[PDB]
RNA sequence: CAAUAGGAGCUUAC
């Protein structure tokens, strides 16, 4: 079941993930009492340029209310005018704006809002499949640092610009601590004459 | 393995927007809150917590 | 796959209607005036019976295997 | 001072103009009946034996959806203030469904009339899936070919908007004010003239347009609101209504109980 | 005058140029003509052409480190193994790299 | 079998099922085994005759 | 109690840039060269190029909390028909008797000059304006 | 793992130190990770799929290391370029500009609310700017509620007057506006504006604070008052299209006869420059300045009520290239440097002629996107789109190499005591850090 | 000075109408697809199976490779065979293509929309976007949840997943109806 | 996995109160409270009964966060008066009105037949 | 109170 996370996209490259959830009483209304699925933000458009994404959801609008599938395909003699005729002609605002109500108040919005039917994806990346979290685990055989990869209960990987990071903060310690206490710490004895590690130690 | 290396105590998730968290403040997931731990040295201020 | 009960937008009961929709296809009436007739006004539920693809038909064609 | 006018009033929907209250009153009797008017419907399914193509849980979602009659809802009991282990007769209703197709030809379709209710607080007029007519077959629920069969048992319970959607006894709240935007609340998009691009409300007739030789008024808040309200057939309208208005007076009486017994 | 080709040495001694200003945006050129300070000078003004050049701005220290390092030892060194792994410091930072 | 190396690779994959378009593309997919061993930026432009 | 009382005619009116916000030039019937300049709430005090407007400048309302006004309660704003408030941020002590006074009515700006002997007493923190007609 | 526990925060790449930087914990349901969203700009995220890491300090020299030397308000202004890099971004800002606005005005009830949503509210209402005949407070005053007191700010702005007629500029007096729209230009990540002088005055503590309570005032604002964009912000009415139409067939006409010259050998060279390399030089200098002009046309027919012109206005999103393309004209696609190349035997596609040096055969789209490409213009624009891809992909390799090059070479010089600057060998790089 | 002719295997081809260029007849300069051709393809029989083939072989389409592409003028649509008369603010210019006194078209585009792939076709109006968008969605569109296969119950696989209610675009291409996207949304 | 349940916001723990009260102690007799499980519906209604008072002098509410279900009101009076009572005439005006209009819609509906 | 390695391929975010 859809959640905060998941990943969703509509056809014009516009993909996003939930941030949060609004039951029906919660969302805006238009004045015929419906609520959108959906509500996206304006700041994805003028700079990604996606008219396409305005295009269709106006299109869709008009079909829904005129009972049939609007033909969006490319190059073809539609216009967005002869598109705004249509809704007008049916009794909405030509450019898909709509005096819609703020849900928590019922007071108008000074602003009118772009609002219809738009064809969303759900895709396959959830974030019940990457949620990710370990305290302590299996290690590798060889290295006896932590294993590698979600299934198996691994870790993450500190890495060397995660180092210069911790470098630039001057965090001496916690480099340390990231790379001894939480990853293949060791003790070894050496000799104090040869300095190898060839000392035979029985602890007990 | 020596310049950089796996670690245990990491999480990693999708992250999200909240206009309602404070500038240095961090969302977890309960689970994720769960899921790791700080270890904390018993004294006598901090005993009935 | 099969008709849904409800509109996913505002919950108008649309699952009783998909026979009725089909019923009015086959004298021949367009789809914008079945819609009209089973009082579907809002463009939310329009669309909920309008885009419905009834995939049971095909899933019910597989030899049930008890 | 609060005064009603209805303008059409059915079983399913009532469009009426509410006037002389405040838009917060408005808004949250729009809202209480959206999400906080306690319905009845199936919130525990038992599979016995499901042998259709579909899934358990689509089924069971489904079966979830199907609106009951809730008029007698009102005198039942929540399912978690009851005494009672695994449900008793009176927090809950017990429905069955049976559906078998036998033959070698044809689809055997499954409705929501063919719900069967065996058990409820009687003799409370709760628990039956609502029809339309008396001809009414009810919403469809799945499809049956040759040996395929289903036995569900289903429990319903009372339930609120919030918790789910299932619970909901409307549809729409079809709601406005102000149809001539006499109060200046919004401010219209336009291109070459906003009176020219925007359409007319469908109570623009039942108000008076500015005249051109009017002024701005700072003193004139909203007062006339028309709404619209429709159902599904689990509840009436002017239940709808009612109880919309009864469960806002209730949780004003709680906060005032809470308030005076907290001294 | 701008130029394509270098040779500082003879473009300097010609008359009529004014021999204490001639530049070159080749800095080892500098370095063979005019000494370590100069080149630093002119490492800094290329490095400081790079970044500004599409209206970023780095402070100057950080570039000024930048080619304190490269011309620390007298001769320019590179950013590279050839350069950075000829120094005499530990092996296991020289290995690390 | 024993050649695996200096062999090409990724001749075969596994038919991608997700979804039904997914399937349709995958069937009509292509290849060019030039190897990212090579900054040339060349080979992976759209060109003129890709029309 | 009040700083400057005064009647200026209205010249100029650009409502222009906004749509509820008008600003106003204005000299002084009786003293000339001194101007006024001051941004105006259209839909609550509209004003015609012409008209003459009774201005005065004081220091307070009687005769630090907001709170709504009763009815009961008598202010000088009583006898007004509008009410600003303003932070003077500029008092430009200038040349021979030029002198400007800068007023933010919440961003709604007011310029006046005139003799140093009419706007010396307009050098506080804050000023009410009050407006007729 | 609890609430306020320090944790280092990161995000892969980590090109720079504030990258990964330490955040207090606040425990929620719903699995992802919460952000408040100035801070994406230094992470580089966005919230399409990013995922980031979250390091857990296991001792309390760790959490003291993160919480005096990582936090996040410690990180609000970069040496990199001596500059704020948390700034207002992506709705606050454009709520922030429509709120301070001269005529915008907040009844009451709504003044109410706003000041109660304010963190650091000292419990005092503002006096309203209008007293008659109804309490109206102006958007400034809100928002300079937000500003902490003891700050001042000036900025002019192409010479504007105290009484500043165009409502530009900037004036801010303990703490409050007296004029200026407040934009990209005063709580933005460049340097000299509010977030700066709010840090350098009060601390990190309470510049930090200040995003708070500018995005908690801004929102609610916004949430009540509402923007949106739809398919008729991106539309000129008739006469602005006939300007612009016109200033592209006027520079069309100047393309052909740049030709003409050139054709019939009267084109006048530049030095270290071809012939053939001047024409491709002036026609796209031409084209260029085409598409400027008739973006320019379509700007100034934007009404202030366009929602474009707002974001852009506010600049939180978008600026004028974007209005020119999506209204007037995309205009000319390079790949490689130069204009569309010709792919097939002397020409760009099948469906021209040889040896057509037109605008429209070289990769010049006379379109907007609201009118639509056509499948030449498509195809073309689709080449360029993908040079930019392409760039994007490969170039970042050759990046990561140069930066970690940088700091193997320099990862061993630190400031010492006595003021100089040695690496690990004990020279001497600088004899002073900086010089100063 | 060359004449090349390749029967070679794994060239990549595609068709396109056949404009009468034979400069003798009233028929020259205009499609040889007619609407007896079209009305055959609906009949499915010539009037003494007719299918794409039966045009192949009348020539009225032909394939090209990308090698025979240099030599031929493709008309984008059967309306620019013939020089037009407009003045419509709302509709995209045609390009002017002024330079060309007379134009000799060999070959019209069946349909401009085919340019595209399978995973580009689902988008609508791609034209009114910029190209890295339409590529992000080309990525993205082959991880959508649907309805794969129809028999997804007696397969299986280590992986499935199956949209509830799958339902048809509002907005639709014309490729959809070959993509079969309304059929298994 | 970390989505709590959807009946929490309606049923009241044991440990919970529903209403909890504490002074402001900034300004001169103010106070606040908190409301759990709780949302706007009653909110709004509570707030705008209460802002028409004359002797209110400010109030306020907010929900800090949409994934918690409850809000905070602050509420201020004048001297004489004590901000719960005001409370509580609001609570029984909206209630008296409630009332009222649910009679009178009632009478019509019976009319309409 | 204990859950292999090595490869190839397809993807995610920059
Ligand atoms: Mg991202
Ligand atoms: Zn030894
Ligand atoms: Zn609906
Ligand atoms: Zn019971």
């Amino acid at each position: 079941v859809p959640q905060i996370g998941d990943k969703f996209a509509s056809r014009h490259g516009q993909k996003g993930t939930i941030g949060v959830t609004y039951r029906h009483e919660d969302m805006p209304f238009s004045a015929e009492g419906i609520v959108p699925d959906l509500i996206i933000n304006p700041h994805a458009i003028p700079s990604r340029m996606t008219v396409a994404h305005l295009i269709e959801c106006l299109l869709s609008k008009v079909g829904s209310i005129r009972g049939y599938e609007g033909d969006a395909t490319p190059f073809t003699d539609l216009t967005v005018d002869a598109v705004s005729n249509l809704l007008r002609d049916n009794g909405y605002q030509s450019r898909g704006f709509e005096v819609m109500y703020n849900g928590h108040t019922g007071k108008k919005l000074m602003a009118q809002v772009f609002f219809g039917p738009t064809y969303y994806q759900r895709l396959r990346h959830m974030v019940d499949d990457k949620i990710h979290a370990r305290a302590r685990g299996p290690v590798q055989v060889l290295t006896r640092q932590p294993v590698e990869g979600r299934s198996r209960d691994g870790g993450l990987r500190f890495g060397e610009m995660e180092r210069d990071c911790m470098i630039a903060h001057g965090a001496a310690g916690f480099l340390k601590e990231r790379l001894m206490e939480a990853s293949d710490a060791f003790r070894v004895h050496v000799c104090g004459i040869c300095g190898l590690m060839s000392v035979i130690a029985n602890l007990k | 393995n020596l310049m950089g290396k796996r670690v245990d105590f990491s999480a990693r998730t999708v992250i999200s927007g909240d206009p309602n968290l404070e500038l240095d403040q961090v969302g977890v997931p309960i689970s994720i809150a769960k899921t790791l731990s700080y270890p904390e040295t018993v004294t006598q201020y901090n005993i009935h917590r | 796959m099969i008709i849904p009960v409800r509109c996913f937008s505002c919950g108008k009961v649309v699952g009783d209607k998909w026979d009725a929709y089909l019923r009015l296809l086959e004298e021949g009436k367009q789809e914008g005036d079945a819609l009209d007739e089973l009082k579907l006004k809002r463009y939310c539920c329009r669309r909920m019976v309008l885009t419905h693809v009834d995939l049971i038909e095909k899933f019910l064609r597989y030899n049930p295997l008890e | 001072e609060p005064k009603v006018n209805i303008i059409n009033a059915q079983d399913d929907e009532v469009e009426l103009m509410l006037s002389d209250v405040n838009l917060s009153l408005a808004n949250s009797l729009r809202r209480t009946m959206l999400a906080e008017v306690p319905t009845l419907a199936i919130d525990l399914v038992e599979i016995k034996m499901n042998t259709s193509v579909l899934a358990d849980e689509f089924i069971s979602h489904r079966l979830g959806l199907i609106p009951l009659v809730s008029e007698d809802v009102e005198e039942m009991k929540y399912s978690r203030d009851c005494t009672c282990e695994d449900y008793c007769d009176e927090c809950s209703v017990v429905l069955e469904l049976s559906a078998r197709h036998e033959g070698e030809e044809g689809t055997t379709d499954v409705y929501s009339s063919s719900l069967i209710k065996v058990s409820g607080p009687g003799n409370l007029n709760v628990g039956e899936p609502v029809r339309r007519d008396d001809y009414d077959q009810g919403i469809l629920l799945c499809k049956l070919r040759n040996h395929q069969e289903l036995n569900i048992r289903c429990i319903a319970k009372k339930g609120i908007a919030k918790e789910h959607a299932k619970w909901s006894p409307c549809s729409a709240i079809a709601f406005e004010y102000d149809p001539h935007n006499k109060l200046k609340h919004t401010d219209f998009w336009f291109e070459v003239d906003a009176k020219k691009e925007w359409p007319d409300s469908k109570y623009a007739t039942w108000e008076e347009p500015p005249k051109p030789g009017e002024v701005f008024d700072y003193k004139a808040k909203p007062n006339r609101f028309y709404m619209t309200v429709e159902t599904t057939g689990s509840l009436k309208a002017n239940q709808v209504f009612s109880r919309g208005i009864k469960t806002l007076q209730e949780k004003l009486a709680n906060v005032l109980f809470e308030l005076e017994n907290s001294r | 005058l701008e130029t394509d080709g270098i040779n500082l040495a003879e473009v300097m001694a010609v008359p009529g140029v004014d021999s204490s200003r001639t530049y070159s945006n080749s800095f080892v050129e500098i370095l063979s003509v005019l000494g370590i300070e100069a080149t630093r000078s002119s490492l800094y003004k290329e490095i400081l052409n790079v970044i500004a050049f599409d209206g970023s701005y780095v402070n100057y220290r950080h570039m000024a480190l930048l080619v304190d390092v490269m011309t620390s030892r007298g001769y320019l060194m590179a950013i590279t193994r050839h350069g950075i792994n000829r120094a005499d410091t530990g092996a296991l930072m020289r290995c690390s790299f | 079998q024993k050649k695996a190396m200096s062999s090409r690779a990724g001749v075969s994959q596994v038919l991608n099922r997700y979804t039904y378009s997914s399937t349709l593309s995958h069937l009509r997919r292509t290849n060019t085994p030039i190897g990212r061993d090579g900054k040339l930026a060349k080979p992976r432009q759209l060109h003129n005759t890709h029309w | 109690s009040a700083l400057f009382d005064d009647i200026f005619t209205v010249q100029t009116v650009d409502n222009g840039r906004y749509n509820k916000v008008s600003r106003i030039i204005g000299i002084s019937t009786t003293n000339s060269a001194i101007k006024l300049t001051l941004d105006i709430n259209n839909e609550m005090f509209p004003v015609s190029q012409d008209d003459s407007l009774t201005v005065t400048l004081a220091n307070s309302l009687s005769l630090k909390s907001w709170r709504p006004p009763k009815p009961t309660d008598k202010s000088l704003a009583d006898d007004y028909d509008y009410v600003m408030f303003g932070t003077v941020y500029k008092f430009e002590e200038g040349d021979e008797d030029k002198i400007k006074v800068y007023v933010s009515f919440g961003g709604l700006l007011m310029c006046l000059e005139g003799g140093y002997k009419s706007l010396a007493s307009l050098k506080q923190d804050n000023l009410y304006i009050l407006i007729r007609r | 793992l609890m609430d306020d526990d320090p944790v280092l925060f990161n995000r892969q790449p980590s090109l720079h130190k504030m990258s990964m930087m330490a955040h207090r914990v606040k425990v929620m349901p719903y699995s992802t990770f919460r952000l408040n969203l100035s801070v994406t700009s230094p992470y580089n995220a966005d919230f399409d799929g990013d995922e980031m890491n979250l390091h857990v300090p296991q001792s309390e020299e760790t959490r003291a290391e993160l919480s005096q030397l990582c936090a996040v308000p410690l990180q609000i202004v970069s040496p990199q370029s001596n500059k704020p890099v948390m700034g207002i971004v992506q709705d606050t800002l454009c709520g922030v500009r429509k709120m301070t606005l001269r005529d915008t005005f907040i009844e009451y009830e709504q003044v109410m609310n706003m000041l109660f949503w304010v963190p650091s509210w000292d419990g005092v209402v503002p006096q309203p700017a209008i007293l008659k005949p109804k309490p109206l407070w102006t958007g400034k005053q809100l928002l300079s509620i937000a500003i902490p007191s003891g700050i001042h700010l000036q900025r002019t702005d192409g010479g504007n007057s105290l009484l500043s007629p165009k409502d530009n500029g900037m004036l801010i007096v303990d703490g409050k506006v007296m004029f200026g729209v407040v934009d990209k230009k005063t709580v933005g990540s460049g340097g000299g504006g509010l977030i700066h002088t709010v840090m350098r005055e009060k601390g990190p503590k309470i510049c930090a604070e200040l995003f708070g309570n500018i995005q908690k005032v801004v929102n609610y604002w916004l949430l009540h008052n509402g923007f949106s964009i739809g398919i008729g912000d991106a539309i000129a009415d008739a006469s602005t299209m006939k300007e612009i139409t016109h200033a592209i067939s006027s520079a069309k006409e100047q393309v052909q006869e740049i030709i003409y010259k050139a054709q019939h050998n009267e084109l006048e060279l530049k030095p270290g420059m071809t012939l053939r390399e001047s024409f491709e030089g002036e026609v796209s200098r031409t084209l260029n300045d085409a598409r400027d002009s008739a973006g320019r046309s379509a700007e100034m027919n934007l009404k202030d009520l366009n929602n474009v012109k707002q974001m852009v206005s506010a600049g939180s999103k978008g600026s004028f290239i974007n209005i020119a393309q999506m209204s007037a004209c995309v205009g000319q696609q390079m790949v490689e440097g130069k204009r569309i190349a010709f792919g097939f035997a002397d020409r760009s596609l099948p469906h021209f002629t040889k040896d057509d040096f037109s605008p429209e055969s070289k990769g010049f789209v006379e379109n907007s996107y609201l009118r639509g490409l056509t499948p030449q213009e498509f195809f073309f624009h689709a080449m360029a789109g993908r040079e930019g891809l392409i760039d994007t992909a490969v170039k970042t390799a050759e990046t990561g190499y140069i930066q970690r090059r940088l700091v193997k070479a320099l990862e061993d010089i630190m400031v010492h005591y006595d003021g100089t600057t040695r690496n690990s060998l004990g020279d001497i790089i600088q004899f002073l850090y900086g010089e100063d | 000075r060359e004449f090349k002719i390749f029967t070679d295997v794994g060239r990549v081809y595609r068709p396109l109408f056949i404009v009468e260029d034979d400069e003798s007849k009233d028929n020259k300069g205009e499609l040889r697809i007619t609407k007896e051709h079209i009305r055959k393809i609906q009949q499915g029989y010539d009037d003494d199976v007719y299918g794409w083939s039966s045009l192949v072989t009348s020539g009225v389409i032909e394939y090209v490779d990308g090698e025979e592409e240099e030599t031929i003028m493709i008309a984008m649509t059967p309306e620019d065979l013939q020089t037009r008369s407009l003045n419509d603010t709302a509709k995209r210019i045609k390009p002017e293509m002024s330079t060309s006194s007379h134009h000799t078209f060999t070959h019209c585009e069946i349909h401009p929309s085919m340019i595209l792939g399978v995973a580009a076709s689902i988008i609508p109006f791609p034209d009114h976007n910029q190209s890295p968008r339409n590529t992000y969605q080309s990525a993205m569109g082959k991880q959508a949840m649907g309805v794969f296969l129809t028999n997804y119950n007696v397969r299986m696989d280590t992986m499935a997943n199956i949209l509830y209610y799958p339902q048809k675009p509002l907005a639709k291409t014309q490729a959809m109806e070959y993509l079969k996207f309304r059929e298994l949304p | 996995m970390n989505a709590p349940d959807r009946f929490e916001l309606f049923i009241l723990p044991d440990d919970v109160p529903k209403l909890k009260i504490t002074p402001d102690s900034r300004v001169p007799n103010c106070i606040i409270i908190k409301f759990e499980r709780e949302d706007h519906t009653l909110a709004n209604l509570l707030r705008e009964e209460l802002a028409l008072y004359p002797d209110v002098t400010f109030v306020a509410y907010k929900v800090e966060h949409p994934l918690f279900a409850n809000f905070v009101m602050r509420l201020q009076t004048e001297e004489g008066t004590r901000p719960k009572q005001a409370l509580e005439r609001a609570c029984a005006s909206i209630i008296n009105k409630l009332k009222t209009l649910d009679h009178k819609f009632n009478e019509e509906w019976n009319i309409k037949n």
